């Protein structure tokens, strides 16, 4: 079901909103019109009041008429903003729809910009516009842009890749050290405080399902992905760490015994909320490519019944273990016209609906409970600690009516 | 090319979508890129709308360029007509659309649908959102608002109230109750409660009421010559402005003033003995044009404050802004940048500042009491409780809304001094 | 014992609350020089343009024994001559009770042509709500007498008294509801009434009780002598509004209707903006009717689970306990604020809804706060239209209840977001 | 003669609690007096103040000794929650005086088992006997006899002065040449000054008649001088103090020349808004004559009628002598007849009670609530401009609003 009649998604510029949270040494210059500025501003909400690192310079008629004018204005503006923020070192010239239609070559501009700025301050660009990407594609485009700049390493190290809340990263490091074997290098390192060397030696695993261009970036270095269920829910995290153990030759008994208490706490937390969502139907809409893992977790751990799962793009090569864990019940789908999937929603009568915020209130008025997928990227749902809170996010035992 | 971190307005298609969703029976087709679809979030959620905004987007991508954009647009309009069934349809363009060689008007003509269509030429890089709302309004008016025989009873039209407006749902109610106060009937409320039949009957009014200039002024002037429709010039925000507006409408309609002062309490509470300390308090005002003008008038006259800073992001109304600022002997600050107004409130250091969400948050950073009196707001500013900003009730609302920050800070200081 | 805060004051301030809500009514009170701050209270909180029509003897140490009786006589006579009221109430203060001076006999000696109401009430074991309720009883007993009823259906609004939490917008909203369903208001008492209105009181067919704290006794007296049934429901919240509408329609015998177009609370609570709003625990303390209605709207409409309920009305202890048993908790009936301090420390709720005491203790504890009860200060009496009843009452209730919560959410988000010293170098050690 | 509108003596308790950090004030009033002090300075009560009420049940009225033992147990309990209190005050409420409870022997027996740190003082705050700041006067007169006897020549500054004003006063006195700047309302009990035959005191607030009489009984001699309201009155005070200590006029001029110009400019900076206004007075706190004389002479206002609770001629004399002959004094307050006289006079500004403040405004009369000057610092040179602005505040608002 790949009908293109009408689509309701977000630009990858929405990735900048929480992407800058991982690295506080990243400034983002958006070559976008007033509309993209309004999108970033609205979606960020209370951020803009705290001076973020999102610089969305409007393409006025003056610099949009020509091409090189914007190119020189880019250098002038980055010099300005480096003066404003001496702390800032990493710069990203994110692509936007006006830049794509005017075909502004951001790559050469970023290269000469880094050349003139020098080694201390380094600028790498990518394109997060909605013309060629969508929503979550911005983040893996960004990191794949910074992958080649990372030096090759000759040491076999356990690799974590993916923007993630800092407490979740710390707990994952703690768990993998509790495993005992596998040095962890954080590719989205905090404010680039440790430039993570990536080369053929470092075999990697994936924590965030949507990271598509990430795999290509790490195959260019030579790293290989390992088939591992994405760490959603207690069993998802358990099978993930089991996969890491298998790759690094960790004894099954050792890792089973080591992680007993954390997964006991996780099963307690998940059973605390499992009883809420027993024996209901759910419908998934294409929001952030995070839906198939969610469907697996809900269906097998929370007793959910998944009617449909809508994903804008399926990277089956990496989502394969997820699909194998996933039941045959829910119909997989790569990009469904919003009205068509809306018709299927009306037909299916989903007790719970996962979709964008824009659709959410209309479905609520139609009488269907809605859970907006724009939230779960922000809130931590990614491991044992948040295994219970993942289900709690879908509990919604409102039942006011 | 200037770096903006927070802007006070939106792209003009946002205002056009405001007017589109305000009135029913319309559908709004964007030539917008995929992912520019976010604009219905704010309507579904900030305004808390139970219905999908009457909009459809083609959502073109890199693969769809040249002819594919035109075919996608044609399919989008055809399916919008077939499944949404709008009584009126209009064609619009986004920022990226005009850069591509895609003719919205040509595509609409090629569709040749029975329902009348209008081509909205939106200078998305020359202008801003309120202009877009106003242009959509005048364009629809010339499309399907034709002059026709007067009503039996003197009738008026409220022009200006659009969606995403400040309290607009409440100002329409207050103005309507007042006009029923003189008994003059409102023939059509547009664009907040308009319809193709309503726009058709818009010419039936004996005069127009400019409830909000930024979104209805050009429509009123178009009705001035096309329909010979006089429009009122005074905005009734505040007691004195309410009386001026009452006199104006009584003159235009010829009916007696018959003003009702029963529910008003703001003058007695401002002259109340507990309100002495408000006198001589410096205030900075920024935001929507008529809102700031009326706020300055109300402050200086009825509140006892001294207007110490005046400004407006509505550049198209800088002339009234400058005129009022000179009237108070101030210096109008017409910047659209948060940093200039930030510096202005730093230098002036008013006791209280009343602007929009930017002003609220910068005052929070500056430790200054603040209130919101303008359009750009978050979700919680729009209340479920009816909070008219205009009329006699609006006077009391404005009064205690301004009072709250002051008394909060004052009692906090009293506590701090007292446990010390 | 030691006292530093009182939710309810002496009964006499409630008696003169009814007095000043009344019109043409003059309270002659045997008080010492200094018991004159209640006039200050009214002209400050109620912001009354007219001085509270309450006269004071303000006797001195020298004026004692035979002199104070003549002083009370003089106060009655010059009050009557100066103000020309159509009726007089006489009462005593706490000190005046100690001295054996009978206000009733002193007033009788004057033989004023206007009726004289004898108000008798202990000043130590009672509270202001007792003063208000007993004053309403005395005026109803004296001025109101049974008589023929108006041909068309009409109702009488008893309960809204001066210095009451949001009573001016309250009566307007309730009258709007009754006129929307067609019932007219023959008289509204004590607010906006006249002694002639008190005489016409019985002309209505059925009665309506907005504030049981100040009208339940008058409602019972009307039920027995005037043969007028009164409603048991107080329309705070959407569900309570519908129940009240049904009950008053049944009493009147007309078709129940409602203006739900103005109402927006159910939709505004069904949106996702209230999804995080589920699970919050709320502590409720105040007057019985307000606390019970607030708990009911909180549990159903607001997505709240009550964690603590309490009041200061010993008279209304039984209904509050009966209601609280339904919620699973137990009532907290008391007037000491150390008790509620300890309770709020033990339960540690996320939101506290109560009178000014709860507001400030929440401020001290760093907990969001809201005001729902009667003991308040000047800031809580608004110039705007802020009713607590009807569909608009529901919208106001939702707005003012979520305002502290959205404020706290915003400040916490801002604090967390620009969090200082973001290193977490343990990530990749 | 008739109905009076004053506040019973417990209204002072609010500012005495701030003046002495060490002093706690137990009222023994009913729910009426507890309500008075509760519906009063609401911010104070939310910040754990040092005053409370011992409301007495029905059995506590007939049983005198039962109430006595109850109060004793409250005193014993108080130290548990506040171990900082070292002196205590059983103020007299109207019901207590009606039930004839003797708090004098109560204080004696309570100090009997509290030694040596804790001692309790007894004075009356009963509206039947005291009126507003007369309670302040009675409190200071109560602590006066317990002060020790001494032979050292000391200048006593009696009056609940605000801390910053007290600092300015002591600094000015020290630079004048007058050494002793001891104050009877000491911040802490360790700073209590001794009073002897050669003690000489100056009265800051006009209503401290009982204190002046008490130090006269002890042997202290009063400095007859105008009260510190405005530049000129402060100048006359400081002159009188310099004469009583023999300080030269040259050093006095050198000290007082600098702040005098600033004070007169500050007064003039608010004089224009108030200029040419007839001002009516109502009896509130016995500071009306001094305030009137300042307003008239310095700011240039034509007072109509000056009203005070009661006049102490001996201490207040110089202010009346400096006061213009135009205004007529008033003893007592029948608020009905006083209001009628106010309507007859039609004054531009009326200083009166807050209960009459709003109704007077409703008739169109600008009103100034007289309780600022007791609470907000208006005394001495620095605050002369502040006090002038206090009176210029209401008239400017009245002009701006209407029309
Ligand atoms: C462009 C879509 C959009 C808009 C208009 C807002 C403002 C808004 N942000 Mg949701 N924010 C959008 C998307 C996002 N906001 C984000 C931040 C955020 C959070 C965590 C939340 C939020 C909310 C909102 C709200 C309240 C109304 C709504 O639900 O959209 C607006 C207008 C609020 C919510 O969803 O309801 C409880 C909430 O918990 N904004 C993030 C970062 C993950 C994204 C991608
Ligand atoms: C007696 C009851 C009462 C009432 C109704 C108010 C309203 C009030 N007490 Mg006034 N306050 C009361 C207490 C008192 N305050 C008094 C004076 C006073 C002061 C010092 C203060 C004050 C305040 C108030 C205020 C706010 C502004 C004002 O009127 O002063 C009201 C409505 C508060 C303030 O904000 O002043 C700027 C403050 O510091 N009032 C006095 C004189 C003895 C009393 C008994
Ligand atoms: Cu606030
Ligand atoms: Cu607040």
């Amino acid at each position: 079901l790949k009908e293109r009649g009408q689509r309701e998604v977000f630009c990858g510029l929405t990735g900048i909103i929480w992407l800058h949270r991982k690295m506080q040494d990243a400034f983002f210059l958006v070559v976008g019109s007033r509309t993209c500025a309004h999108l970033l501003q609205s979606a960020a909400g209370v951020m803009i009041f705290a001076e973020p690192r999102f610089g969305t310079a409007v393409l006025e008629e003056k610099d949009l008429a020509g091409l090189a004018d914007a190119n020189a204005e880019l250098d002038r503006e980055v010099d300005r903003l480096l003066a404003r923020r001496p702390d800032i070192r990493q710069l990203f010239l994110v692509g936007s729809c006006p830049s794509e239609v005017i075909k502004l070559d951001l790559h050469r501009a970023a290269e000469r910009l880094s050349a003139h700025h020098g080694p201390a301050v380094r600028v790498y660009n990518f394109s997060g516009s909605g013309i060629e990407t969508t929503f979550t594609q911005g983040e893996d485009a960004c990191l794949a842009s910074i992958v080649p700049t990372l030096p090759a390493t000759e040491a076999r190290e356990l690799l974590l890749v993916g923007a993630l809340p800092d407490v979740v990263e710390d707990q994952a490091v703690s768990l993998l050290t509790q495993l005992g074997i596998g040095p962890v290098r954080c590719l989205p390192a905090h404010h680039a405080a440790e430039a993570p060397g990536v080369g053929p030696n470092t075999v990697f695993a994936l924590v965030q399902p949507f990271l598509g261009d990430t795999h290509g970036a790490l195959t260019r270095r030579g790293a290989r992905h390992i088939a591992a269920p994405f760490p959603f829910g207690e069993e998802g995290t358990t099978l993930w760490l089991k996969a890491i153990a298998d790759e690094f030759g960790v004894s099954a008994e050792t890792f089973e015994a080591v992680t007993a208490a954390p997964r006991a706490r996780a099963r307690k937390a998940v059973a605390a909320a499992s009883e809420g969502l027993r024996g209901k139907s759910v419908f998934f809409l294409p929001d952030s490519q995070l839906e198939p893992s969610l469907a697996r977790f809900l269906t097998r751990e929370c007793g959910m019944s998944a009617v449909e799962v809508g994903t804008p793009f399926l990277h089956r090569g990496i989502l394969g273990p997820d699909l194998d864990l996933l039941a045959e019940g829910p119909v997989l789908s790569e990009g469904q016209d919003v009205e068509r999937q809306l018709d299927r929603v009306r037909a299916a009568r989903p007790d719970l609906t996962v979709c964008g915020l824009g659709l959410a209130n209309p479905l609520e008025a139609e009488g269907f409970t809605t859970k907006w997928a724009i939230e779960l990227v922000f809130t931590p749902v990614h491991f044992y600690e948040q295994a219970g809170d993942l289900a709690g996010l879908f509990s919604r035992p409102v039942r006011r009516r | 090319m200037k770096l903006t971190l927070w802007t006070y307005e939106g792209p003009p298609h946002v205002g056009a979508m405001r007017v589109a969703t305000g009135m029913t029976g319309m559908h709004y087709v964007l030539h917008a890129p995929q992912g520019d679809t976010y604009a219905d979030l704010l309507f579904t959620m900030i305004e808390r709308r139970g219905k999908r905004p009457p909009v459809s987007y083609t959502t073109f991508q890199a693969r769809d360029l040249g002819s594919d954009t035109a075919e996608l647009f044609q399919s989008a309009c055809r399916d919008a007509y077939e499944r949404f069934q709008p009584q009126a349809i209009m064609v619009g363009s986004s920022c990226t659309a005009e850069l591509i060689q895609d003719d919205t008007g040509g595509l609409a003509d090629a569709l040749s649908l029975p329902v009348p269509v209008v081509h909205l030429e939106l200078p998305s890089y020359q202008r801003k959102e309120n202009f877009g709302a106003d242009e959509s309004f005048l364009q629809i008016c010339r499309k399907l608002a034709r002059p026709m025989e007067r009503t039996e009873k003197v009738s008026c039209n409220l022009l200006g109230p659009t969606a995403l407006g400040f309290r607009h749902r409440d100002d329409i109610l207050e103005v309507t109750r007042l006009l029923e106060g003189m008994g003059i009937a409102v023939n059509a409320v547009a664009p907040m409660g308009a319809s193709p039949a309503d726009i058709a009957r818009l010419g039936a009014a004996h005069f127009n009421v400019l409830l909000y200039p930024e979104t209805g002024e050009s429509a009123a002037r178009w009705a001035e010559k096309t329909l010979k429709q006089p429009y009122t010039k005074t905005v009734p925000i505040g007691v004195g402005a309410t009386r001026d507006f009452v006199a104006e409408v009584a003159a235009l309609a010829g009916v007696a003033p018959v003003a009702d002062d029963s529910r008003l309490r703001q003058p007695w509470w401002s002259a109340s003995v507990d309100s002495t300390y408000l006198t001589g308090k410096r205030v900075f005002l920024f935001g929507d044009a008529t809102h700031v003008i009326a706020a300055a008038r109300v402050a200086r006259d009825e509140m006892g404050f001294e207007v110490v800073g005046m400004g407006c992001y509505n550049r198209e109304f800088a002339r009234p802004m400058r005129a009022a600022a000179k009237g108070y002997g101030l210096e109008a600050l017409v910047t659209d940048d948060y940093l200039e107004v930030e510096e202005a409130i730093q230098a002036l250091a008013p006791e209280l500042i009343l602007g929009t969400q930017m002003e609220r948050h910068i005052a929070k950073r500056l430790g200054i009491p603040c209130a919101v009196i303008s359009a750009p707001v978050h979700v919680q500013d729009f209340p479920a409780r009816y909070s008219p900003q205009m009329g006699f009730e609006g006077a009391n609302v404005l009064f205690d809304t301004w009072i709250h920050p002051l008394t909060m800070g004052l009692e906090e200081h009293l506590l701090t001094m007292f446990r010390e």
